[PDB]
């Protein structure tokens, strides 16, 4: 029972392997019988070999009767079975052929005895029908010819040190003695090359019996195991397989069709080059096959390419010699790779070629730096020039992650390139480019959030990450000096670039990421009013609404009361809104009077003001300072006049939403009054009025702002509203007006629910720019999203979102997962009227048919196959899932029967239902799925028909015999 | 270790982990003494360790609280009126100490593939690659992917809220050898009865060694009170007649 003993848990394997030892020693014929019983039964074959049938008839009948004595419960056999139990039998299986066979290398492997029938029968079940026999086999006897290349190797050391014995001896021809030493050394030498000579017959005879015919096999598996061992063995014994005799066989085996086996290639090409160098001939055959090792960079499996870009990085290290410059390209596209390992092999095969300005990639003293501020320079210029040719990116985020890990040191040395930024270092170079200026600024953005946040960007992300204390101590000094350097380095950075926008807004994302209270410590507080001021600047020179969003996010992070500066800020933040209340004052009440004109110029000053106001009034409470009064005016003369620009009134319906919105933060505060309660509801119901009629108003995106602007107001006002324990709020609540509601169904439906270019609403995003089609679509989606969210939460009627419901096939694209999330939630607020509005979505589209088609409805069309495959995916969205799971059922089935007989025919004939197809959508759903309560259904079908309908069957009627 | 009493056993026994907290408030002197009074099984010198613990304990707080109203001493008394071979051996002579020494089962008509299909992988080799896999280039595609799905947006307000506070108020709307001889003085008598025993006449035919032991056995016979010995002459033959316990 070895098979037993060394499958479940063997204690020491080289005890049993030294039982066998010993067992051999006693008689060789019985622990040759036990070794071969142990083969057979790690084959899957039950059957036993006994003394006599192993010993006096042959190997192939043998393999011919445990083909026949096989004795299977199941096609598995022990190589394949499930896990664990087998998994450690597998390995305590390979462990005992390598240390049985290892551990006889000195005196019993030259008894020419057990090898021939071992060879012998393994050779037969390589070469066996049997898929179990061929891979137990080759297993066995891969294992048992490894360990003899580690008995060759043994036996190669043993006769260099005899050889060298010998010499050393025919160095000293003194001493009778030493002559009788020199004789046996000869002898010793004579004894090794017969032991050697023989190793390398039975070493010729299993590679030339088992290799040569396994390596073509039909198997991936054993040809991947085949070739990992080839290439383990390759760069264990160098001395005699390190040839085009063995490499042959890689080099015809790299082109298999399945991954696993070009894996275990890589792995074996990687062996050769891990962990020496160099070899001729290594590079031999990295010249002739660069082009395989760069179509695996490209292969279909990410582990494969993962692999060859190692082996490129080993190639890198050894040759720097079959790589091209077009394949260096390839691989700095791999560096913006989706997926994140290879990414990041990529941008360490980057990172150790194209950076060697000073570090030689040895030791150190003229490596990292040399004492000065300037070495380095040259790496950031060709970050620079890297992100300026990497058009398949603005921004270097991939680039930089993938370049995070490997360069730690160099990213952290912000100083460097910050005198190669501002203060024109005293290299000699040429003017820091405006746009290696902006690449240069990218860049430090870049690794500065990945300084302050550690996760991947999206796509990368895992969301399984851990801190350890060396991470989160990392983190938190990395902090502590990016705070002190940064807080000096801005100031004149601003001072530098105050008029490059895209520059500002790049900049001011850090300070989210500035622990606050290290001013306090730091006591540079000073430091950051000047940058308060210069900011002021900014916000005072610039218009765009990006960088003024950047700016009041910026403020907002800074306006954390928590720390003690809060005072501090307060005032600059104070100071510039009360400027900014001053201009909009002057400006306002000169441009709302008709007068002379009103030109260009005040346009413009009231429009920048506005923009600045609403900007730093979405972030933070301004309503201390009550501008509604001039928003609110300004809103109702472009009610009245009508021509005047767009963005204005954008600007005034946002602030005044965001006032609003500011005023309802201080009502849930626990101190509700009254009077400013309905002070606040009327000027919330004016807002209503002014929203309804931009909504009305002719300009689309203006429509799109009010659509917006009403769906928070409505959730302002939502049922939600009482949930969290309010009393105080209930006047306040407004109910959705009918006329409002369809005006907003209306909207949705000539604005969101387009997939083609005849509607014209929707912009053109034809040729690939920044106005692709992808924006309109994204937000025609959050539009659709919005009201949805309306939808679900009890607010407006949902048979209105039956019409959104309806259109889930002819925008599955585009809108598909919007209609499927809308119709689970409202499945689950409310199944039955769900069901009822989903009944309801077919009959609306069965309507439009009807009205595209007539009477005749061409019900094998593509609109009745359309509209039944949609019943069919509506159906398998019922079932067992929710409560009132038969009851929304029949009911849905109840409201098809209704529909299907509501319009009866005038002539030819009376009986004939018009509507009478719905009957084939309703048969998706009544299917097979229930069976109790379709004989109410029939019931309930049967009382529209009648005995003239019931006998009856033609194709005019096929769909209520599909249907019954 | 473990116990209301295990801060005696150190006072008592150990005496070094005790600390200041243990020794100002840990328990009542008065309560613990009352708590060992009437206690059941106890052995009188763990009693008396008990009595090492309390006694220690006690003197250890009067020594505390005298130390406390030293430091109260020293609070009181604040007050604020603005108004070259010096020293070694002879040599080493003091320091010279010196060194001493149908069928189911798996058939496979063919199990290796033709040299054709190895000609046709090695001349063709496409139809198992792809490409890559780009990233995006652009901010807006991340705005836009990380917000793509019903799972957030719906979770979500359509415009950005930069404050959370706002999106607070949004996810509010979410849901014995002596025998032996006087038995031989029995039969010694019983052959003669003329009541006197003669010493010499029982070591007539014996050495001196047993000559010797019957005189003491005469001598130990006498001191137990059984026979009377007379012996008038400094040197005369000792009779023997039969005593009070002679047992017949």
């Amino acid at each position: 029972t070895l098979f037993e003993v060394v499958k479940l848990g063997k204690s020491a394997m080289q005890s049993v392997v030294d039982d066998w030892i010993e067992s051999y020693k006693q008689d060789r014929d019985i622990a040759l019988l036990d070794l071969i019983n142990f083969f057979i039964q790690c084959s899957g074959c039950r059957g036993t070999v006994r003394i006599e049938m192993f010993r006096n008839m042959q190997n192939a009948e043998i393999i011919r009767k445990m083909t026949e004595e096989f004795d299977e419960d199941s096609g598995d056999y022990p190589l394949t079975m499930p896990g664990p139990q087998w998994k450690k039998f597998r390995s305590n299986f390979c462990e005992f052929i390598g240390v049985l066979i290892r551990q006889c290398q000195y005196s019993i492997i030259y008894d020419e005895y057990m090898m021939d029938t071992v060879i012998s029968l393994l050779t037969g079940l390589s070469d066996s029908q049997v898929r179990a026999f061929r891979h137990t086999s080759t297993l066995a006897a891969m294992k048992l010819m490894t360990a003899l290349v580690n008995v060759a190797l043994n036996l190669s050391i043993h006769q260099d040190n005899t050889q060298r014995q010998y010499e050393a001896e025919r160095n000293k021809m003194i001493g009778k003695r030493a002559n009788e030493r020199l004789e046996l050394l000869l002898q010793k030498r004579k004894e090794l090359q017969e032991n050697q000579d023989e190793i390398e017959n039975m070493m010729n005879s299993i590679f030339k019996g088992i290799f040569v015919h396994r390596y073509r096999d039909a198997i991936a598996e054993i040809r991947a195991i085949c070739i990992e061992e080839i290439g383990v063995w390759m760069k264990m014994y160098s001395d005699a397989f390190l040839n085009d005799s063995y490499l042959k066989y890689v080099g015809w085996t790299l082109h298999d069709r399945q991954g696993e086996v070009r894996l275990k290639c890589l792995k074996a090409l990687q062996s050769l080059y891990t962990n020496r160098e160099l070899f001729p001939k290594l590079e031999l055959f990295t010249n002739r096959f660069k082009d395989r090792i760069v179509s695996m960079t490209l292969d279909k499996e990410y582990d494969v390419a993962v692999e060859a870009i190692r082996l490129v990085t080993l190639i890198l290290h050894g040759s720097e010699e079959a790589l091209s410059n077009e394949d260096c390209e390839n691989v700095y596209h791999l560096v913006y790779s989706a997926h994140r390992p290879v990414a990041v092999a990529a941008g360490e095969f980057l990172h150790k070629k194209l950076f060697s300005r000073h570090d030689p990639q040895a030791e150190e003293a003229l490596a990292k730096r040399r004492g000065r501020n300037s070495p380095n320079g040259n790496l950031i210029r060709m970050l620079v020039l890297f992100f300026l040719e990497s058009e398949l990116h603005e921004h270097a985020a991939y680039l930089v992650d993938s370049l995070w890990e490997s360069s730690q040191e160099l990213l952290k040395d912000w100083e460097c390139m910050t005198e190669l930024l501002l203060e024109e270092p005293v290299q000699g170079e040429e003017a820091m480019s405006d746009r290696q200026e902006s690449a240069l600024i990218e860049l430090m953005v870049c690794t500065i959030r990945q300084a302050a946040e550690a996760h991947p960007p999206v796509g990368r992300g895992t969301g399984k990450r851990v801190l350890t204390a060396k991470e989160r101590k990392t983190q938190i000094d990395d902090r502590n000096k990016l705070t002190e350097h940064f807080i000096i380095t801005l100031p004149m950075l601003l001072s530098k670039y105050s008029a490059d926008a895209e520059k500002v807004a790049n900049l001011l994302q850090i300070p989210q990421y500035f622990d606050l209270e290290i001013y306090s410590t730091g006591r540079m507080e000073k430091h950051l009013d000047a940058l308060l001021k210069q900011i002021k600047f900014v916000v005072e020179k610039h218009v765009e609404s990006d960088v003024l969003e950047a700016c009041s996010k910026t403020y907002s992070i800074l306006c954390s009361e928590e720390y003690t500066i809060q005072n501090r800020v307060d005032i600059a933040r104070s100071q510039l809104i009360d400027e900014f209340v001053d201009r909009f004052n002057h400006s306002v009440e000169d441009l709302l009077q008709e007068g002379e004109e009103a030109d260009d110029d005040d346009i413009y000053n009231v429009l920048s003001t506005l923009k600045r106001l609403t900007s730093f009034h979405n972030a933070h409470d301004l309503t201390k300072w009550d501008l509604f009064g001039n928003c609110y005016r300004l809103l109702k003369t472009g009610i009245e006049h009508g021509a005047m620009p767009e963005q204005i009134v954008v600007q005034a319906l946002q602030c005044s939403h965001y006032s609003i919105l500011w005023q309802l933060v201080k009502i849930t505060d626990g101190s509700p009054s009254k009077e400013d309660l309905l002070v606040l509801r009327k000027t919330v119901k004016s807002f209503l009025a002014v929203c309804q009629q931009c909504l009305s108003n002719v300009n689309t995106p203006v429509k799109e702002q009010a659509f917006m602007l009403l769906c928070d107001l409505l959730m302002i006002f939502s049922h939600q509203l009482m949930t969290g324990g309010r009393e105080g709020l209930q006047p306040l609540v407004f109910n959705p007006d009918t006329g409002l509601q369809s005006e907003l169904l209306s909207f949705v439906m000539d604005h969101v629910f387009i997939d083609q270019d005849e509607e014209n609403q929707s912009m053109e995003g034809d040729e690939e720019d920044e106005a692709n089609k992808i924006e309109a679509l994204h937000k025609r989606r959050n539009l659709l999203a919005a009201f949805s969210k309306l939808i679900i939460y009890d607010i407006v009627d949902m048979h209105a979102a039956a019409d959104i419901f309806k259109h889930y096939m002819k925008y599955y694209n585009d809108y598909g997962d919007i209609i499927k999330e809308t119709l689970s939630k409202t499945r689950q607020i409310d199944k039955i009227q769900c069901a009822k509005t989903l009944i309801l979505s077919l009959q609306q589209l069965f309507n439009e048919l009807v009205q595209e088609q007539g009477p005749n409805l061409d019900r094998t069309s593509a609109h009745v196959s359309g509209i039944k495959e949609l019943a069919r995916r509506f159906a398998l969205t019922f079932g067992l899932d929710q409560i009132k799971t038969r009851e929304a059922v029949a009911t849905l089935h109840k409201d098809g029967i209704e529909f299907a007989f509501k319009y009866q025919n005038q002539k030819g004939q009376e009986y004939p239902p018009p509507n009478l197809a719905f009957l084939e959508v309703l048969s998706e759903f009544s299917s097979k799925l229930l069976r109790q309560d379709k004989k109410t259904v029939h019931s309930y079908l049967e009382k529209f028909l009648t005995e003239q309908m019931m006998e009856r069957r033609e194709d005019v009627w096929l769909p209520l015999i599909s249907y019954r | 270790k473990r116990g209301p009493l295990a801060k005696i056993w150190l006072a008592a026994h150990w005496d070094k982990k005790l600390t200041k907290a243990h020794v100002f408030e840990c328990n009542l002197e008065s309560s613990v003494e009352s708590i060992i009074s009437p206690k059941v099984k106890m052995a009188l010198r763990t009693s008396g360790h008990l009595l090492l613990g309390v006694v220690r304990i006690y003197h250890r707080k009067a020594k505390y609280l005298l130390a406390d109203c030293n430091e109260a001493f020293i609070k009181i008394k604040m007050a604020f009126r603005p108004g070259i071979l010096q020293e070694n051996d002879f040599g080493d002579f003091g320091m010279d100490d010196r060194e001493i020494m149908k069928r189911k089962l798996i058939v496979d008509s063919v199990k290796e593939l033709d040299s054709k299909t190895i000609r046709a992988q090695l001349s063709d080799y496409s139809d198992i690659v792809t490409t890559l896999d780009l990233a995006p280039p652009t901010k807006k595609l991340m705005m836009w992917k990380e917000t793509g799905g019903v799972e957030k947006l719906f979770s979500l307000p359509a415009q950005p809220l930069w404050n959370n506070r706002l999106l607070k108020l949004f996810t509010r709307c979410l849901t014995k050898r002596t025998q032996q001889m006087l038995h031989g003085l029995q039969r010694a008598l019983a052959k003669t009865g003329a009541e006197s025993i003669s010493l010499l006449e029982l070591c007539r035919n014996t050495n001196r060694k047993q000559a010797a032991a019957k005189f003491y056995s005469f001598l130990v016979l006498k001191k137990q009170q059984a026979i009377e010995l007379t012996q008038e002459e400094p040197y005369s033959d000792i009779i023997a007649t039969p005593g009070p316990r002679f047992h017949i």
